[PDB]
């Protein structure tokens, strides 16, 4: 038979950081793989899609 | 390397032109804003509510 | 003599003759993009 109540309160302010997006990246396959030669886009061609 | 980083659709600009349209609707309509068409209110009488 | 990068692909080089210096910039220069509306719609398109 014995309860607790406030008697005084307290008006706090918290942070809360959340991501959203990341970067957008985009790479060129051929030009990666074997880029400026052309004696090597013809074997990746034929490597598939 | 032909490795490019695309640049966002929104910028950084209209972010903030969004989070301080936001942040006027709270203050000055309460819950209403995104719950219809916007309606006033006195600040002190909303945080009563 | 002979200046490797990152990626040990060679970019700089002493020419064999002058004993110069020389620095290789190699050059595709992608990324284009084809803005369209629908082809049934029009056939006008923008390249970015
Ligand atoms: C190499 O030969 C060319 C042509 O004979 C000349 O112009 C150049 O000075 C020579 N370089 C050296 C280092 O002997
Ligand atoms: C194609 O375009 C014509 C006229 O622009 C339109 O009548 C038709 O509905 C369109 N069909 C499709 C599948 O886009």
């Amino acid at each position: 038979n014995s309860i607790a109540i406030p008697t005084n309160f307290t008006i706090s302010v918290t942070t809360e950081i959340l991501p959203v997006s990341m970067t957008k990246t985009s790479v060129d396959c051929t030009m990666y793989i074997c880029g400026d030669s052309t004696e090597c886009s013809n074997l990746l061609l034929q490597y598939g899609s | 390397n032909g490795l490019t980083v695309l640049p966002p659709l929104l910028t950084d600009e209209m972010i903030a032109q969004y989070t301080s349209a936001l942040l006027a609707g709270t203050i000055t309509s309460g819950w209403t804003f995104g719950a219809g068409a916007a309606l006033q209110i006195p600040f002190a009488m909303q945080m009563a509510y | 003599q002979f200046g490797r990068d990152i990626a040990d692909t060679t970019d700089a080089v002493r020419d064999p003759q002058t004993l110069e210096i020389l620095d290789i910039t190699p050059c595709s220069f992608g990324g284009v993009s084809v803005i369209t509306p629908g082809t049934n719609t029009s056939n006008q398109v923008a390249v970015l």
